[PDB]
This record gives C-alpha cells, sequence and structure tokens, in this order.
C-alpha cells in the first residue's frame, strides 16, 4: 500500500483519475494510465475554510 | 493517440487490434485453403506429367 494525500477544491476532484488532463492532473499530481487503487475525498470546510 | 488521452484510447486501440486481427485470421485461413487446393492440383499435374 502506498497512500497519498492532498487538499483541493470540490469540483476539482474530477481531475483525480487515470490519464486525465487539467491543472491538477498535469502540473500538480498525475495518476498513471494503468493506476490501480482507490481515490477518496471529503468535505473539509470546517477545517480548511 | 493525439485526440484522446492515454487510458481512453486503449479500449479504442484494443478494439482496433481485435478488428485488424480478425481480418487477418480469416485471410490466413483462406490462404491455407487455397494452398491446399494448389497442392492437390500440383500433385495431379505431377502425376499426369
Amino acid at each position: 500500500v502506498y497512500a497519498d494525500s492532498f487538499v483541493i477544491r470540490g469540483n476539482e476532484v474530477s481531475q483525480i483519475a487515470p490519464g486525465q488532463t487539467g491543472n491538477i492532473a498535469d502540473y500538480n499530481y498525475k495518476l498513471p494510465d494503468d493506476f490501480t487503487g482507490c481515490v477518496i475525498a471529503w468535505n473539509s470546510n470546517k477545517l480548511d475554510s | 493517440l493525439s485526440r484522446l488521452d492515454p487510458p481512453e484510447a486503449e479500449v479504442q486501440i484494443d478494439r482496433l487490434i481485435t478488428g485488424r486481427l480478425q481480418s487477418l485470421q480469416t485471410y490466413v485461413t483462406q490462404q491455407l485453403i487455397r494452398a491446399a487446393e494448389i497442392r492437390a492440383s500440383a500433385n495431379l499435374a505431377a502425376t499426369k506429367m
């Protein structure tokens, strides 16, 4: 198991998937096209807002 | 490989490879049938000679 973590917008989580393109997908964090695993996200306004 | 992104081009590449292999398998089968026919004709021609 390797586990990664980070903070992003709500709609921006759409970019977290294999082979995607975008600001996060291209210039901050990119998943390999053959990535296997799970992507997990949740609201964090109570903390990060 | 230029319009679509790596992991959504794969099912497309997979389908293209399947279609191009199914068109070659039948070609090889027809070639084998025609080669068997030519071999029978050549055996008959050699017997006649």
